[PDB]
């Protein structure tokens, strides 16, 4: 899925 | 032409003069200007540098042959010139017998059916002498001369082909294709030997794979003589499917002719990651390129069995994308695979048929028409489904006409209690409103048919076919043998004759 | 070249 | 009618164009960039007259100046031919030995120029005396 | 490319890396090729036409043949300050790749066949999952080929839903999620009758799908940092989501 | 004038060194006159106007301007001309969309027609004729008939009515209805301002193309004018007389008026009026009144446009003549523009009656034209000249010649030229052996550019006309016997060896052996609708001539046959070898009885051709 | 063999020209402008055929050169002819771009002679026809 990437 | 004339006078003092590198600026002018009234003043001038102490003036004076042969070219001293362009074929340097070779071998397209007769030893072991010598472009001029010799004997072929054999050259298009062009005529010498031959193809499979890291424009004329040379000798490349495999930055003229060896040089073993190529190939960009992929896959299918219920599914899965040209390139290749596997693939038909409403290109067309053909029994309204495009059976391609005249031929001699007003109309418009004489003839050959005898009719239109075996786009097998023949030259670039460019 | 020079004489 | 008229320099600089019939803007840089193309190569053995699309151009030389007006394929050819040598000589008469700069540093005076002697695609005013009264005389207000 | 002015209330960005793991693998249990093409997409809706710089695990190690879109220019006075570029608004294709060192399997597939005769015929194929166990692998498929001459045949299975198809010639085995390093199996009792005994049955390999969360090549997105000179934002205001997902491509065994 | 500053600018730009120099310094010019314009100060009027000025030259340059519309707007509003002058032109080059502004726009447009000043008057309509908006026919389409007619307007003003009725007519007619302005406008015709009259004649001109009951009044009117203009005397209408000649421009128009009617109604106006054109004829044979150029070419233009009126009524074959031996001269004349124009009016004489006869005259210089000129453009209407002065007695070297052309004619225009001879040939048919000939060099020579159609109808005409029947099949089988053979008649000798290769088998040189191995050399250098045609003419053999079969049945049976690849191939291969084999004798030639002959039909040629126009 | 050389800008106007050969009359760079180089379609190939005249082409930065012919030539030969042309051009002036040839209208064409006869290529190499070709004086460094 949609993780964030710094 | 017109500043010229009025002193050429000039141009017969300047060839004569001292100093042996400027005597061929005169020499090449007085060949450039194109006229009758130079002929008077050329003759004497052109016998003379023919033989002359420096290679300069004889390298350019043999080239004046060939000028002279464009304008009014059938005199005594053309026939003199015959004679003083084949003696200078064995001299001392090596540019001087290239262009002797070139005009001479252009000279022989003013062709009587008897021009240069080659004269076998005596004519040959002197440009297989000369080869070895020869001038980068040399090279090229004598084995394209070769080309036109023909053998007797298993040995005569040999003698000449171990001379060549040493061309894994330097001009690296230019020499090496024309070498394989000699090499791949002189190839009947025991159809296979024990050594020769077994060794020749080991040899011819190096340096037809080096010429892929040329330049991308020789790329693309090695790959389209390799698509010959593939089809006609497969055995020669028959391991190297890996070299052609699609390089990722491999301009788009390149990247759709390797796609197509591909498939030549795809096996029962080395399938499996064709297609993993192909699958990828598909998710490409280039609308031309995808195509040419998901035909591909089609032409898998057919090529091997056990691919086959994969190569579909990939197929459908392709048609459920909905992407319009995707569509239309599968269902024309699911024709193809319905051919070489009757009855398997029937219950596809289906979901074809959902997507017919939107079919643009004859091609797919022709292709659902045939298919309702074969297949009409099955199809409860296949009635209705041909009656769709006779509506506008004009304002459609005469491929799509002849089929579907053929299609509901088919229909009636499947359905024809049901069907009598549907082929009296299309008959009606292949003999009466056509205007196409072939399509007319059909239209009635088919109409008396029918009319003669429906137990016949049946017989002849609804026989059992024979299978259409893994061709998969080959060419014409009587048009590749010329076309291996003209390998390294343009007419092996476009895969068709000479006669279709003048 | 010449945008200067003139139109007609 | 008048399709356009245009006056370009030998280079391409486009120094006038009056559009007759609304053009998209990309469709104009490609015409302009056509009509230079036939006109400049066209020696004065060639005749005055160019076929084009379904329009026609007659085109004049003047200096490095080329005045192309393009019409309708029915339209007189030596008719407009002249029209063009009618207005250029008002030119001649309002700036007094006219020049290629003289219409670059008094553009906008140009267009009014043209905007007298033709309108609406068609020919308005032939009267060479009867223009440079109006363009003096009523130069003159502010 | 990014032509005119671009205007948006919220600046954020989404990558996404797609890549599909291609694998022939023998019946003992060897990795004998398998090749991952690849593909980064980017979905980057930002304000202004912006430069970007563009970082990855490439020489934590392995990367074969890439591409990049013509946006991306490498050599600026000679060598890379990695992938340098100027994306336009919305969807493209950034860079498409392939690798085939350091592979990473998200499956591995074993069979045992076992005949008894020419009449019966056991069959028993185990899957394992060879990644993160805080994983969702989903749209799992095994396609175990039967032979031509089938009498019948019998299945049932730990996890999932499976039947035999006979238009097929196989045995399709589904899973609608499976985590990692965790096993299931199928066992089937498939009936015959022996016709010609020479065309020996050329037996087909077992066939995989399966969508996974991870990129089996090992990529893994180390940044992207986005500037903007004309306007005052830059790449602590960006949101920015990455996403990966395994398609299976060919992914064969028992061969 | 003036425009403070614009000079300098421009100067500035001609003075840059680069095209980096040139925007730098443009970019800044246009941030200064941003900076003026958003809310720097309320500027004065001549301000305003020069910083537009620079705004409209930047964009007349090459580069986009986003601003200044309501400042231009501003200016519209002016009561000094010059503000005015800079603000119209402004709107009327960068055009704008808005529907704030195109409001605004056209209330400064109504505001400017509401004076009586018949400059303001003027600088509102010529922006109405030059951008011609929808918005603004229905706006002001209503008003501006009335300002034409009515009431005294000026001169000026009339002129540039009739121009702006004109172009809104042809922008949005739907907004000019045909009231009672009708009868005024046509008394325009009689006004004294020869320019009132340039200008209404053009109105009048366009109305009438669909409205000629309703301005049929003009035609009297316009004649008695145009006699009036060609009798005056060498110091009559001196202001509108260029180059020793009466209002050129005046009498092509009038003439074109004439053109948008029949000959005319009454006796007298009819008399008049082939009087008028009499004279017309008579003074292009007179001595040239000055050396320089201006006046042939300004003359010329009234000769052309009166022989076209000639050539529109067809009446009066006294003038057809004339205009045919004028026309003549023209075609020897030096200068390369009156050759040009003499071969194109020509061609419209060529279909007329009376005149026919007289241009075929002039066929030798023609033909000398075609082959000498060296240009294009003439030749091309020396070629349009040929084939419609062509009938009976001239289609034979007619051909000939277009035949020649062909030869060395480019690549564009052959598809057409082919076109055409094949239908000279077809229509001037004497011998039909000289049509399948004709038809048979046109494949030699062009070919690849023939057409479907045109081979298409030579074996329609072949199997309809029966005698030709022989001739077709010999001089076929002859031309495929030539290795330098072309796709095409592979196709016709094809199509006819298989319907009439019984007319020659009787030699033994065109056997049946000898007439399918020739065929079957093509087989696999033509295309597939070409083999599927040989296959079809392969059957027909086996039917004709059963001493074949056997060699033709192991053809079909071949694998390359069988299993071919194309569906229609193995189709017919197929279906013509399970016919061979199976069914009977009397089945066989049943279904491959002679072929009826083709009903009467169009050409699809001619509709081609007519196609080929769009 | 070659019977026409030609070389364009990006815009489509003739840097140089050569017809070697009466086959190939002048509108044939028309042929290519029109056909090729502002063609709709990017995605074409080396080698066309236009009305039975075959044009092969490379680029080189924005400067195309193109080889024509109505021959059956050895079609390797063509581009391997048009590679070591633009090796000449290398060590003669530098940089491939419209400014270095303009410079060289004197140098183009005397190579050309020297290189290419009637269509045939000769022999080419910077040593061997040194002091057989004459150049300027101070050449094109900026860029």
């Amino acid at each position: 899925d949609y993780q964030r990437l710094n | 032409p017109d500043m010229a004339i009025m002193a050429v006078n000039s141009f017969v003092k300047d060839c004569e003069d001292p100093n042996p590198l400027i005597r061929a600026l005169a020499v090449r002018t007085m060949g450039c200007i194109r006229v009758d009234k130079i002929t008077e003043y050329l003759c004497e001038p052109l016998r003379k540098c023919l033989k002359d102490e420096d290679p300069y003036v004889r390298k350019t004076a043999a080239v004046c042959v060939a000028k002279l042969h464009d304008i009014n070219a059938q005199m005594v001293e053309d026939q003199g010139f015959l004679d003083s362009l084949r003696d200078l074929i064995a001299d001392s340097n090596p540019m001087v017998v290239a262009n002797a070779v070139a005009a001479l071998s252009e000279i022989s397209e003013s062709h009587p059916n008897s021009n240069l007769l080659d004269l076998n030893p005596q004519n040959i072991n002197k440009l297989l002498t000369a080869l070895n010598e020869c001038t980068e472009w040399g090279q090229i001029f004598i084995l394209d001369c070769l080309s036109n010799y023909n053998p007797k004997d298993d040995r005569e072929a040999q003698s000449i082909c171990e001379r060549v054999t040493p061309r894994l050259s330097h001009a690296n298009s230019a020499v090496v294709l024309s070498a394989v062009k000699v090499l791949m005529k002189f190839l009947e010498l025991l159809p296979k030997d024990s050594d020769y031959y077994n060794m020749l193809l080991k040899k011819l499979a190096p340096p037809l794979v080096t010429l892929l890291s040329g330049e991308p424009e020789v790329q693309y004329v090695a790959l389209r003589n390799i698509n010959l040379i593939v089809q006609k000798r497969p055995e020669i490349l028959k391991q190297e499917i890996k070299v052609f495999f699609v390089k990722y930055n491999d301009p788009i003229y390149v990247k759709l002719e390797k796609l197509d060896i591909m498939i030549r040089l795809a096996s029962q073993a080395n399938i499996a990651q064709v297609l993993a190529e192909l699958k990828e190939y598909a998710t490409e960009v280039d609308v031309d390129f995808v195509r040419k992929a998901v035909r591909a896959i089609g032409r898998c299918a057919i090529k091997v069995e056990q691919s086959a219920e994969r190569c579909v599914s990939t197929l459908l899965d392709l048609i459920q994308t909905k992407v319009n040209y995707v569509v239309q390139e599968a269902i024309v290749v699911i024709r193809d695979i319905f051919r070489k596997y009757p009855n398997k693939y029937e219950s596809i038909i289906a979901t074809l048929c959902e997507n017919l409403d939107s079919l643009d290109e004859p091609d797919a067309r022709a292709a659902m028409i045939w298919i309702v053909g074969e297949y009409a029994e099955r199809i409860d309204n296949a009635d209705e489904l041909l009656e769709s495009f006779l509506e506008g059976f004009h304002d459609e391609s005469t491929q799509v006409q002849l089929t579907l005249l053929t299609a509901i031929v088919k229909l009636f001699l499947k359905k024809p209690s049901e069907t009598q007003e549907l082929v009296q109309q299309v008959l009606s418009l292949a003999t009466q409103d056509s205007d196409n004489p072939d399509l007319r003839d059909r239209g009635y050959i088919y109409w008396r048919l029918l009319s003669t005898d429906p137990v016949t009719a049946k017989e002849v239109v609804l026989s059992e076919k024979p299978l259409i075996s893994e061709e998969t786009d080959l060419i014409e097998p009587t048009l590749l043998d010329e076309l291996i023949c003209h390998i390294g030259s343009l007419a092996s670039v476009y895969h068709k004759p000479p006669n279709a460019f003048v | 070249m010449s945008q200067i020079k003139r139109l007609l004489s | 009618m008048i399709r356009f008229i245009l006056i370009q320099n030998r280079a391409g600089k486009t120094r006038l164009a009056k559009w007759y019939m609304q053009f998209d803007d990309d469709e104009k840089q490609k015409l302009i960039e056509e009509v230079h193309a036939v006109v400049t190569v066209r020696d004065a053995k060639h005749t005055n007259f160019v076929e084009f699309r379904n329009f026609k151009i007659i085109y004049r030389r003047y200096a490095g100046l080329y005045f192309c007006i393009c019409v309708d394929v029915n339209d007189n050819n030596l008719a407009y031919l002249e029209a063009i040598h009618n207005f250029v000589e008002v030119l001649n008469e309002y700036f007094h030995n006219v020049c290629e700069l003289d219409l670059v540093f008094n553009f906008y005076k140009v267009y009014t120029v043209v905007d007298e002697m033709f309108l609406a695609g068609e020919i308005r005013e032939t009267s060479q005396t009867k223009v440079l009264k109006q363009l003096l005389m009523l130069q003159s207000l502010e | 490319w990014r032509r005119e002015g671009i205007k948006y209330r919220r600046n954020e960005l989404f990558l996404d890396v797609l890549e599909s793991v291609n694998l022939l693998m023998s019946p003992q249990g060897q990795v004998l090729s398998a090749h991952v093409s690849g593909r980064v997409v980017m979905k980057s809706y930002l304000s202004g036409m912006p430069e970007c710089k563009f970082g990855m695990n490439d020489k934590s190690i392995a990367i074969d043949d890439c591409t990049f879109h013509q946006c991306v220019r490498l050599s600026k006075f000679d060598s890379e300050r990695s992938i340098s570029f100027i994306p336009p608004d919305g969807e493209f294709e950034l860079m498409r790749y392939r690798t085939t060192k350091d592979i990473i399997l998200p499956f591995r597939v074993i069979p045992l066949v076992r005949e008894v005769g020419r009449t019966k015929l056991e069959v028993k194929v185990v899957i394992k999952s060879n990644f993160k166990p805080s994983l969702l692998a989903q749209k799992i498929e095994v396609r175990i080929p039967t032979p031509l001459n089938t009498s019948g045949v019998q299945v049932i299975c730990m996890k999932g839903k499976a039947k035999y198809k006979a238009s097929e010639n196989a045995i399709v085995w589904k899973i609608k999620r499976m985590a990692g390093m965790k096993e299931s199996q199928i066992s089937a009792e498939i009936e015959l009758l022996p016709t010609n005994d020479k065309k020996k049955w050329a037996r087909p390999p077992i066939s995989m799908n399966f969508e996974v969360p991870f990129a089996p090549s090992g990529l893994k997105v180390r940044y992207l940092k986005v500037f903007e000179p004309k306007l005052n934002y830059s790449d602590h205001d960006v949101i920015k989501w990455v996403r990966y997902i395994g398609r299976s491509g060919i992914y064969e065994t028992r061969c | 004038d003036g425009m403070r500053g614009l000079a300098v600018f421009i100067s500035d730009i001609r003075n840059c060194k680069s095209k980096e120099a040139e925007i730098k310094r443009i970019n800044k010019e246009l941030a200064n006159i941003r900076s003026k314009f958003k809310g720097d100060k309320a500027l004065d009027g001549y301000s305003k106007k020069k910083y537009v000025c620079k705004l409209l030259f930047i964009f007349l340059l090459g580069h986009d301007i986003d601003f200044g519309h309501m400042e231009a707007v501003n200016l519209l509003s002016s009561n000094r001309y010059t503000e005015k002058q800079i603000g119209y032109l402004f709107i009327s080059v960068l055009v704008n969309s808005n529907s704030e502004l195109i409001r605004l726009i056209n209330n400064a447009i109504k505001n400017d027609l509401a004076s009586r000043n018949p400059t303001f008057m003027g600088l509102a309509l010529h922006c109405i004729a030059n951008v011609g908006s929808r918005e603004m026919a229905e706006a002001f389409a209503g008003e501006i008939p009335k300002i034409l007619v009515a009431g005294d307007t000026m001169d000026s003003v009339k002129q540039s009515a009739a121009l702006c009725l004109l172009r809104l007519y042809r922008t949005s007619p739907d907004l000019v209805p045909m009231g009672d302005w009708t009868s005024r406008v046509v008394h325009l015709l009689n006004d004294q301002h020869l320019g009132v009259v340039t200008a209404a004649t053009s109105l009048i001109t366009t109305l009438a193309q669909k409205n000629p009951e309703e301005f049929k009044t003009s035609v009297s009117l316009a004649v008695s004018r145009l006699s009036r203009i060609v009798t005056s005397a060498s110091t009559d209408l001196q202001d509108y007389t260029y180059y020793f000649v009466p209002a050129p421009w005046l009498s092509v128009k009038l003439l074109r008026l004439l053109q948008c009617y029949p000959p005319p109604e009454d006796p007298a106006v009819r008399g008049r009026l082939t009087e008028c054109l009499e004279t017309i004829l008579n003074k292009a044979q007179e001595p040239p009144k000055s050396k320089k150029v201006q006046h042939s070419n300004a003359k010329n233009a009234v000769l052309f446009e009166a022989i076209s009126l000639i050539i529109h009524h067809d009446s009066e074959p006294n003038l057809l003549v004339r205009a045919c031996n004028q026309l003549g001269q023209f075609l020897q004349h030096r200068e390369t523009n009156l050759r040009y124009l003499a071969l194109e009016s020509m061609c419209t004489l060529a279909s007329s009656e009376f005149s026919h006869e007289a241009v075929k005259t002039h066929i030798e210089t023609v033909i000398n034209a075609l082959k000498t000129e060296r240009d294009v453009s003439v030749r091309q209407r020396a070629v349009d000249l040929l084939y419609a002065m062509c009938d009976r007695s001239n289609a034979q070297q007619i051909v000939a010649e277009m035949l020649s052309y062909l030869e060395t004619a480019d690549y564009s225009i052959r598809e057409e030229i082919v076109l055409k001879v094949a239908i000279l040939a077809e229509k001037y048919a004497v011998d039909y052996t000289w049509y399948v000939d004709t038809i048979l060099n046109l494949i030699r020579i062009a070919g690849d550019y023939v057409s479907e159609e045109v081979w298409y109808r030579v074996i329609q005409i072949v199997i309809n006309r029966d005698d030709v029947q022989g001739y077709a099949a010999k001089t076929v089988f002859e031309a495929l016997q030539a290795p330098a053979c072309h796709e095409n008649l592979v196709k016709v000798g094809g199509y006819i060896l298989g319907e009439f290769g019984n007319l020659i088998a009787g030699d033994p040189r065109s056997s049946p052996l000898i007439q399918f191995n020739l065929l079957h050399s093509k087989f696999h250098l033509c295309s597939v609708p070409t083999r599927a045609l040989l296959l079809s003419t392969y059957i027909k053999f086996v039917n004709l001539f059963p001493e074949v079969k056997a060699t033709i049945q192991d053809v079909l049976r071949s694998d390359s046959q069988l299993k071919n690849a194309d569906v229609e191939l193995q189709q017919r291969a197929v279906e013509y070898l399970r016919l061979s084999t199976v069914a009977s004798t009397d089945i066989l030639a049943t279904v491959l009885e002679e072929m009826p002959p083709f009903p009467e039909r169009e050409s699809s040629i001619l509709a081609k051709l007519k196609k080929k126009k769009g």
